[PDB]
C-alpha cells in the first residue's frame, strides 16, 4: 500500500537529479564540471539546516554511478557508529578494495561528520588521502569549528548559501504545479519571509496550509491561513503593539499586548522577533539606546528560553523598549 | 502463503552459522524455485549469496514471491532458542509479516512459535554470477582453511596468484613472508581430495585476511569449496550444498 | 475499563479520547483531523507550556489513527522515564524504526484508517543529549515512509537546529479563561459541581496558561466543599484560599510597608511572612500585578519596577532561595 | 520532645485547624486523592501530617515500617546503595542521597513498583494504590524530575504521589502542575507555646513561669522541631529546672557564622578574608549546606546595627546574586568566599 | 533447646543455591513437625515460604524464631552438618571432620502470614528442567511472560522489541518415563503476566525438584510449587 504520495512534503519533493536543486547553482554547476571532467575532488559541504546539502550529495551519487546508488557507495551518517575503531576497520577497508558492482572510484559519503570525536578525525585525516586514485571522502556539516583544521584543509570547501528569495519561489510554483493548490502574493512573500532559509519549513507548512483549508482545489491560500497556521504574529498586530508600546501610556500599552495576544494566543518569543526586526531598521540618533535595546531584549529572549513566567515578561519588554526609547528624547 | 517445512532442524542452523559474524542483515526472497538470498558486509566489501531449492525441505509451498528481510542476530538467537531433534517451519502470510518459525516434537506434542519481526532493508537486488571469470579452481575445504589460517599469522594481506598450472597463496608482511605452491592433481581412489583448475589468462590479485577467515568459517557445510577468480571481479568463494550452494563475493585489494 | 476511570482522578478521568475532545487548539488539532482522510502525515514537534494538551492530543490522534487494537502494535512511545541515550537512540530508536509495519486485521482495516507508516513518539525530547538529537537526524530522514517521528517539549529551543527544521512546528497556545471555560463547564457540570457565577474565571486565571492545574485546583475545592456537606456553592476566595494565591490585605499590607519604611522594618515583616508558607513567584507575580494594573505610579517607575520584577522572577527560576530573593526585591522596590 | 510526643492521626495535630480540616477533606473519599506535593518552612510537622493523611486513608499499621536496602547498578559497573522505609501500605524514599544519579533510582524503583501490586494478609489481591513519599524533593536534579514527570500520568491508579519540600522554587512547572500543592505555614507563637507546655507538663519539667516558653517560641523562628529539640536541651543543662534566667542554647553552626559575622565587621582586611576562608572550609567540612550558610550570615550581617541602609542594601543584593551563583554551581566555597569579598567591598 | 541432622550437607546446600538469590533475611519457625521459613521480599512481589520436613534426627522442645543470612551460609559451605541453637537463640552453631561455626541472629519483623489452601481456578505441573528451559528462551526476547491456560492448553507468551516468543504445551503422561508427565486441573479460562526476571531467579531452583508444579487463580497470586516444600507467591501486573 506504500505509495510515492505516502510522504510527507518534505521528503516527497527531494530532489532527485542535480537539476531539482535550487539556489546553490554556484556549487551545482562547478560539482557538474567536476563530474564531467572526471576529476572529483575532496568535498566538504558546509551549510545551515535545509539547505540542499545531503540532497545535493545524493543526486551527484546517482549521476555518477546511476539509478543504483545505495549498493556500491558507503554512506556514514550520525545514526551509525563511527569511532575511531569504525575509521580503523570499515573505512579503511572499504577505502582499500575494488567495487563489488562497477570499475570505477568508490565514494565515501561522511554524513554530518561533525558530530565525530577529534580521535577519529585525526584517525581519518590520513586515510583521506593515502588512498585518493581510488576513493573519495564528502563531508557534510552545519558547524565548521567541529572538525579539526588538518581534516577541514585537505577538502575543497563548498558553503551552501542560504536558498535566496528566488529559488524559493521557483520551488513553490513547482509544487503547485504538482499539487492543485493557489497561493496569494502577499501570502508567497510571507512565507518567504516566515521561512528564513530553511527549505523544509517552507513545505512543511505549505503542507500544514494545504491541510487547513477544507477544500484545497479551489480556495487559495491567504495570509491569514498562513499566519494562523504557525502561530506567527501578523505585521499590522505586530506593528500595532509596537506602536502602543512606543507612543501611549503603561497601562494601555499592557491592556493592547495582552488584548493582541489573546486574540490569537501568540508567544512573547515570536513577538520579541518581529519588535526587534522592525525596530532594527530605525533611526536612532545615538549609540546607547541600540546598546539597552538589544542587551535587555536578549536578557528577555534567554530567559523566556526557560519558561519562567508569562505575564511578568510582557511588562519587561515594555519596560525595556521604554526606557531605551528616553535617550532621544 | 509460504509453508517451508525442513527435513531436520540443524540443517539450518548450519545454513545461518555460516554468516554468523559476517553480515547483519539479510531478505530471503522466497519464489517457487527455492530460497534465494544475498547480503552485503558492513563495509560493503564481500557479499554474501545463498541458494537453496525445494530438495532440503521436507515440504515447500509458495504461492507467490515473497521477500522477508531480517537481522541475523535476532534470527540466531530465535534459531538457538530450537531444539536440535524437533522440526523448523518457516510460515509466512499472504502479505509479508513478521516470519513465523515453528518447532515441533516427532515424540511429544512441543510447539513453539516464534515470531520474528521483519526488517525493511533496501533490497536493491544486483544480477551476479553472469560474469565469465578468466581463471576457476577447486580444492578441498580443509586444506584451503588451513592455507588461510596459517598465512594469516603472518600479515593481513594475501595475494592469490594463478598462473599456467600452478596455484600460489603469498602472504607478506613484518615477521616474515610464506608462499603455498600448489599445483593440479586429480586422484581417482580419493576423488573427493583432488586440486582441479581451468585457467585461460594468468591471475594476480590480493584480499584481505579478515574477510577469508570469516571465509573460510563456511568450510564446515561442505568439503570441497570453488574458487573463481578474474581481474576487475570479485572473487566467487563457492561452497556448493546438496540442494544449493553458498557463494562469497570477495572484494580484491588494490595495489598501487 | 469504566469503575476503574471513575475511580481515577478528574484529571486522568476527562482526559481527551478523541480529536474532538481537545478543545484548546484549532489550529493544530484540525491539520491532524485532515491527516486522516489522507496519507500525508509529518514529522509532528508538538511545544508549548506545561499542560496544553501535547500528550493527550498524541494519544487521541494515535487512537483515532490506529484503533486500540493496532495502537498497541504501531506505536513506540519513549518518554523521560525510559533511557533515552546516544546508544539507545542508535541502536533501538533505529531498529524499530527500520521495521515493516505490522498487518492490519480486517477488523481495524475496516473501521479505523491505518496508514501505512507506524510512529515512534518521543515524548518530553528537551531531556535528550545534543548526541542522540543528532544521531536521530538521519534516523528520521532516511525510514520516513515506513515510520514518523512526533516530538514533545515545553522549550523548542532545547532542540537542536536540524531536528526543528526537519519536524512540522505546533505551538500549543496557553489556555486562558476565554478559550478554555467551555471545558471546565463541562467538567462542573458532569460532576455536579456548584460552582458561582464567575468562580471558573478565577481558575482559570490562577493558573496561568494551564489547564491540568485548573482542574485539579476545580477537584479539590469540589472535594473540600462536599466534605463539610453544607450545600453551599464554591466562591472565589475559597478557591484561591488553597490555590497559593496571596489574600489581598496582606499584599496591601506589603505594598504599605515597601511604600515608606527603612530596611530593618522590611527585614522583620518579610521573616514574618516568610513564617507562613508562601510561594515566592505567586507575591512577585501579584506584586507585579497589582503594581502595572494601578495607575497611581508614573512610567519611570513602572520601567524599573518592570524589570526588578522580571530580574527576580528569572533569579527564581533558578532553584534559588525565596527569602532571600524576595526581600532583595522589596528592598529594591524600596529604593525606588 | 520531638520523638515519643507526635501526633500519629488527625484527630491529634494541635495547631494549623485550617489545614487538619484540609487535609480531613481530602482523606475523606481516599480512592479519589490526586497526586500532593507539600511545601512550608522547615520544622512545621509536613511529614508528621503527610503520615498523619496516610494513617487516615488507610488503616492505623501504616506506622509500623521497616528500612530495606535497595542494590542498583548505572551505565558503568558502579554499584549504588539505598534504602527504602516500606510500610505494609507504602514506602518513603529520598533520592537526595545519590549525587547525579537520582534519575536511575527514580526511573527503575517507581516503574518497579507501578508494574506489580501489592500483596494481601494484613480475597487475594484486592488493594488499592501504594503511596510512594518523595522526601527533599526541592535536591531531585532537573533530569530526575523530568523522567518523573511522565511516571505520575502513565500510572495513577497504582501509583500516587505525597512529596515533601521547602522553598518549592527549585521544582519544574510541569511536576508543581500535576499535582495538587499544599502549603504548611508555621504555627504562632500561641500554639507552639502550648505544645511546649503539653511537653513540660507531661515530662514534669520545673519552670517558673510561661515567658520562658514564648521566649523559646520567639528563638526558633517557628520550627517545631528546633523549639522542642532546644527545650529539652535546655531542661538537660539546667538539670531540669527551668528559670527566667536560661542562656539561649544555640547550635554550633549558628555561633560560628555569629563569630564570623564579627570578624567581618569587625576587620575588613584580606588577612580576614583568609581566616573566613579557613572557616567556612572547617563548616562545610562538617556537612553543613553552602545555600543555608550563605542565607544565617546575610541574615546576621543584615542583624548588626553598626550598618546602614546602603550597606544592608548592598549586601542584601549580593547575597542574591550569590545565592543565585551557588544554585548554578558546585564547587561551593568558590561562591561562599566571594560573597564575603562583596561584603568586604560594601563596608569599605 | 534446637537440635537438627543432616546425613550429607547436599540436602541443606541446594536448596539454600536454590532460594539465596531472591531473599536475604528468612525467618525460620522450628518445631515437632519441620521447618518453616517465610520471607517477603522489598517490593512485595514475591513472598518466599519453605517447609522442610524433620526426617532428612529432630530435637526441638518448643516452637522457636530464628534468622540467619544465607549469603554466608552459601559462603561457608562452599560430611554431616548439624544445626543447634540454646534457649534464646542469639547464635546458631552449626557443626560439620570436626569444625564449628557460629552465626549471630539478625532481628526481623517477619509478620507470620498464614499459608491457606484455597481454591485454584488451574492448577498443573510440568518437569523441572522443560520449564527452567522455556523460561530461559523467553526471557530472552521480552522482559513479561504471560501464562494463558485455556480449554486443556497452556500457553507461555512472550511480546518482546525483536518479536514475539509463544509456546503452547498439551498434557502428556508416559509410563516409560514417569519424569516427564504434564498434569493439568482446569475449571476457569485464566490468563495472567509476571515479570521475567523473577522467572529467571525462581528456575534456578530446578535442581532441587525433577517437576514444578503451577497453581493460577482469577485474583490469586501464582503459586510455584517445588517438591523439601517450597512455594512462591508471585504478584501479577495489574492489567492494560
Ligand atoms: N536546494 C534545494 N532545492 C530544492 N529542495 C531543497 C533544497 N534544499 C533542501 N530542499 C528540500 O529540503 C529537503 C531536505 O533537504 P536536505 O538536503 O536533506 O537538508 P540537509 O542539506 O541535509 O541539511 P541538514 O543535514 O538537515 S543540517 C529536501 O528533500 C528537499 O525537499
Ligand atoms: N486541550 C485540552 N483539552 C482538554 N483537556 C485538556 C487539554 N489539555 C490538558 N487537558 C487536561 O489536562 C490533563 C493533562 O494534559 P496533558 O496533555 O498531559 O498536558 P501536557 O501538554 O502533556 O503538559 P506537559 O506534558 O507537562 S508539557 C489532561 O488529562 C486533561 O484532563
Ligand atoms: N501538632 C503537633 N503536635 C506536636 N508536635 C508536632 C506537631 N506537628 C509537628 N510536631 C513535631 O515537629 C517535629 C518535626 O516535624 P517535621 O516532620 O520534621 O517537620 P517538616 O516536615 O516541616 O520538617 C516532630 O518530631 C513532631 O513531634
Ligand atoms: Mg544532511
Ligand atoms: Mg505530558
Amino acid at each position: 500500500k506504500r505509495s510515492k504520495e505516502n510522504l510527507p512534503w518534505v521528503e516527497k519533493y527531494r530532489p532527485e537529479t542535480l537539476d531539482e536543486v535550487y539556489g546553490q547553482n554556484e556549487v551545482i554547476t562547478t560539482v557538474r564540471k567536476f563530474v564531467d571532467e572526471g576529476k572529483l575532488p575532496h568535498l566538504l559541504f558546509y551549510g545551515p539546516p535545509g539547505t540542499g546539502k545531503t540532497s545535493t550529495i545524493v543526486a551527484l551519487a546517482r549521476e555518477i554511478y546511476g539509478k543504483n546508488y545505495s549498493n556500491m557507495v558507503l554512506e556514514l551518517n550520525a545514526s551509525d557508529d563511527r569511532g575511531i575503531d569504525v575509521v580503523r576497520n570499515q573505512i579503511k577497508d572499504f577505502a582499500s578494495t575494488r567495487q563489488i558492482f562497477s570499475k570505477g572510484f568508490k565514494l565515501i559519503i561522511l554524513d554530518e561528520a561533525d558530530a565525530m570525536t577529534n580521535a577519529a578525525q585525526n584517525a581519518l585525516r590520513r586515510v583521506i588521502e593515502r588512498y585518493t586514485k581510488n576513493t573519495r571522502f564528502c563531508v557534510l556539516a552545519n558547524y565548521a569549528h567541529k572538525l579539526t583544521p588538518a581534516l577541514l584543509s585537505r577538502c575543497t570547501r563548498f558553503r551552501f548559501q542560504p536558498l535566496p528569495q528566488e529559488a524559493i519561489e521557483r520551488r513553490i510554483a513547482n509544487v503547485l504545479v504538482h499539487e492543485k493548490l493557489k497561493l496569494s502574493p502577499n501570502a508567497e512573500k510571507a512565507l518567504i519571509e516566515l521561512s528564513n532559509g530553511d527549505m523544509r519549513r517552507v513545505l512543511n507548512v505549505l503542507q500544514s496550509c494545504k491541510a487547513t483549508l477544507d477544500n484545497p482545489d479551489e480556495d487559495e491560500i491567504s495570509d491569514d491561513v498562513i499566519y494562523e497556521c504557525c502561530g506567527a504574529p501578523r505585521p499590522s498586530d505586530l506593528k500595532a503593539v509596537l506602536k502602543s508600546i512606543l507612543e501611549d501610556d503603561w497601562g494601555t500599552a499592557h491592556y493592547t499586548l495582552n488584548k493582541v495576544r489573546s486574540a490569537k494566543g501568540l508567544a512573547l518569543i515570536d513577538l520579541i522577533e518581529g519588535i526587534v526586526k522592525i525596530l532594527e531598521d530605525y533611526e536612532l540618533q545615538n549609540e546607547e539606546t541600540r546598546v539597552h535595546l538589544l542587551t535587555k531584549l536578549a536578557d528577555i529572549e534567554y530567559s523566556i528560553s526557560k519558561g519562567g513566567n508569562d505575564q511578568i515578561q510582557g511588562s519587561a519588554v515594555i519596560g525595556a523598549i521604554k526606557a531605551s526609547f528616553e535617550n532621544e528624547t | 502463503m509460504l509453508e517451508a517445512k525442513f527435513e531436520e532442524a540443524s540443517l539450518f542452523k548450519r545454513i545461518i552459522d555460516g554468516f554468523k559474524d559476517c553480515v547483519q542483515l539479510v531478505n530471503f526472497q522466497c519464489k517457487e524455485d527455492g530460497i534465494i538470498a544475498q547480503a552485503v558486509d558492513d563495509s560493503r566489501v564481500l557479499l554474501v549469496s545463498l541458494e537453496i531449492g525445494v530438495e532440503a525441505f521436507q515440504e515447500y509451498r509458495c504461492d507467490h514471491p515473497v521477500t522477508l528481510g531480517m537481522d541475523l542476530t535476532s534470527l540466531s538467537k530465535i534459531l538457538r532458542c530450537g531444539n536440535n531433534t524437533d522440526t523448523l517451519t518457516l510460515i509466512a502470510d499472504n502479505t509479508p509479516d513478521s516470519i513465523i518459525l515453528l518447532f515441533e516434537d516427532t515424540k511429544k506434542d512441543r510447539i513453539a512459535e516464534y515470531s520474528l519481526k521483519l526488517m525493511d532493508i533496501d533490497a536493491d537486488f544486483l544480477k551476479i554470477e553472469e560474469l565469465q571469470y578468466d581463471s576457476t579452481l577447486s580444492l578441498p575445504s580443509s586444506e584451503f582453511s588451513k592455507i588461510v589460517r596459517d598465512l594469516s599469522q603472518l600479515s593481513d594481506s594475501i595475494n592469490i596468484m594463478i598462473t599456467k598450472e600452478t596455484i600460489k597463496f603469498v602472504a607478506d608482511g613484518d615477521i616474515g613472508s610464506g608462499s603455498v605452491i600448489i599445483k593440479p592433481f586429480v586422484d581417482m581412489e580419493h576423488p573427493e581430495t583432488s586440486i582441479k583448475l581451468e585457467m585461460d589468462q594468468p591471475v594476480d590479485l590480493t584480499f584481505g585476511a579478515k574477510y577469508l577467515l570469516d571465509i573460510i568459517k563456511g568450510s564446515s557445510l561442505s568439503d570441497r569449496v570453488g574458487i573463481r577468480l578474474s581481474s576487475e571481479a570479485p572473487a566467487l568463494f563457492q561452497f556448493d550444498l546438496k540442494s544449493g550452494f553458498l557463494q562469497f563475493f570477495l572484494a580484491p585489494k588494490f595495489n598501487d | 475499563a469504566e469503575q476503574s476511570l471513575a475511580q481515577q482522578p478528574w484529571v486522568e478521568k476527562y482526559r481527551p479520547k478523541n480529536l474532538d475532545e481537545v478543545t484548546a487548539q484549532d489550529h493544530a488539532v484540525t491539520v491532524l483531523k485532515k491527516t486522516l482522510k489522507s496519507a500525508n502525515l509529518p514529522h509532528m514537534l508538538f511545544y508549548g507550556p506545561p499542560g496544553t494538551g501535547k500528550t493527550s492530543t498524541i494519544l487521541a490522534l494515535t487512537k483515532e489513527l490506529y484503533g486500540p487494537d493496532l495502537m498497541k502494535s504501531r506505536i513506540l512511545e519513549l518518554n523521560a522515564s525510559d533511557e533515552r541515550g546516544i546508544s539507545i537512540v542508535r541502536e533501538k530508536v533505529k531498529n524499530f524504526a527500520r521495521l515493516t509495519v505490522s498487518k492490519p486485521s480486517k477488523h481495524d482495516l475496516e473501521n479505523y484508517p491505518c496508514p501505512p507508516y507506524k510512529i515512534i513518539i518521543l515524548d518530553e525530547a528537551d531531556s535528550m543529549t545534543a548526541d542522540a538529537q543528532s544521531a536521530l537526524r538521519r534516523t528520521m530522514e532516511t525510514y520516513s515512509g515506513v515510520t514518523r517521528f512526533c516530538l514533545i517539549c515545553n522549550y523548542v529551543t532545547r532542540i537542536i537546529d536540524p531536528l526543528a527544521s526537519r519536524c512540522s512546528k505546533f505551538r500549543f497556545k496557553a489556555l486562558d479563561a476565554s478559550n478554555a471555560i467551555d471545558r471546565l463547564r463541562f467538567i462542573s457540570e458532569q460532576e455536579n459541581v456548584k460552582c458561582d457565577d464567575g468562580v471558573l474565571e478565577r481558575i482559570l486565571d490562577i493558573s496561568a496558561g494551564d489547564l491540568r492545574r485548573g482542574i485539579t485546583l476545580l477537584q479539590s475545592a469540589s472535594k473540600g466543599a462536599q466534605y463539610l456537606g453544607d450545600g453551599k456553592n464554591i466562591t472565589s476566595t475559597q478557591v484561591e484560599e488553597l490555590a497559593g494565591v496571596v489574600p489581598h490585605d496582606i499584599l496591601i499590607e506589603i505594598v504599605e510597608k515597601v511604600k515608606s519604611g527603612d530596611f530593618d522594618e522590611i527585614k522583620k515583616y518579610v521573616n514574618t511572612f516568610m513564617k507562613s508558607g508562601w510561594s515566592a513567584a505567586s507575591v512577585v507575580n501579584q506584586l507585579h500585578e497589582y503594581y502595572i494594573t494601578n495607575d497611581n505610579f508614573d512610567t519611570n517607575f513602572k520601567n524599573q519596577i518592570s524589570w526588578l520584577l522580571f530580574t527576580t522572577d528569572s533569579r527564581l527560576n533558578n532553584g534559588t532561595n525565596e527569602h532571600i530573593q524576595l526581600l532583595n526585591l522589596l528592598v529594591k522596590i524600596s529604593q525606588l | 520532645w520531638v520523638d515519643k510526643y507526635r501526633p500519629k492521626s488527625l484527630n491529634a495535630l494541635s495547631h494549623n485547624e485550617e489545614l487538619t480540616n484540609f487535609l480531613k477533606s481530602l482523606s475523606d473519599q481516599p480512592r479519589d486523592l490526586p497526586h500532593l506535593l507539600l511545601y512550608g518552612p522547615n520544622g512545621t510537622g509536613k511529614k508528621t501530617r503527610c503520615m498523619a493523611l496516610l494513617e487516615s486513608i488507610f488503616g492505623p499499621g501504616v506506622y509500623r515500617l521497616k528500612i530495606d536496602v535497595r542494590q542498583f547498578v548505572t551505565a558503568s559497573n558502579r554499584k549504588l546503595e539505598l534504602n527504602v522505609v516500606s510500610s505494609p501500605y507504602h514506602l518513603e524514599i529520598t533520592p537526595s542521597d545519590m549525587g547525579n544519579n537520582d534519575r536511575i533510582v527514580i526511573q527503575e524503583l517507581l516503574k518497579e513498583v507501578a508494574q506489580m501490586e501489592q500483596v494481601d494478609f494484613q480475597d487475594g489481591l484486592a488493594h488499592r494504590y501504594k503511596c510512594v513519599i518523595i522526601n527533599e524533593a526541592n535536591s531531585l536534579t532537573k533530569d530526575a524530575q523530568a523522567a518523573l514527570r511522565r511516571t505520575m500520568e502513565k500510572y495513577s491508579k497504582n501509583i500516587r504521589l505525597i512529596m515533601v519540600c521547602d522553598s518549592m522554587s527549585p521544582i519544574i512547572a510541569p511536576i508543581k502542575s500535576r499535582c495538587l500543592l499544599i502549603r504548611c505555614p508555621a504555627p504562632s507563637d500561641s500554639e507552639i507555646s502550648t505544645i511546649l507546655s503539653d511537653v513540660v507538663t507531661n515530662e514534669r519539667i520545673q519552670l517558673e513561669t510561661k515567658d520562658i516558653l514564648k521566649r523559646i517560641a520567639q528563638a526558633s523562628n517557628g520550627n517545631l522541631r528546633v523549639s522542642l529539640l532546644m527545650l529539652e536541651s535546655m531542661a538537660l543543662n539546667n538539670e531540669l529546672a527551668l528559670k527566667s534566667s536560661s542562656p539561649i542554647i544555640k547550635p554550633d553552626w549558628i555561633i560560628v557564622i555569629h563569630k564570623l559575622t564579627r570578624k567581618i565587621v569587625k576587620e575588613r582586611s584580606v588577612n580576614s578574608l583568609i581566616e573566613c576562608r579557613a572557616v567556612l572550609y572547617d563548616l562545610l567540612a562538617h556537612c553543613i549546606p553552602a545555600n543555608i550558610i550563605l542565607k544565617e550570615l546575610t541574615f546576621s550581617l543584615l542583624d548588626v546595627e553598626t550598618l546602614n541602609t546602603t550597606n544592608k542594601s548592598s549586601i542584601i543584593e549580593y547575597s542574591s546574586v550569590f545565592d543565585e551563583r551557588l544554585s548554578l554551581g558546585n564547587k561551593a566555597i568558590f561562591h561562599l568566599e566571594g560573597f564575603i569579598a562583596k561584603v568586604m567591598c560594601c563596608l569599605d
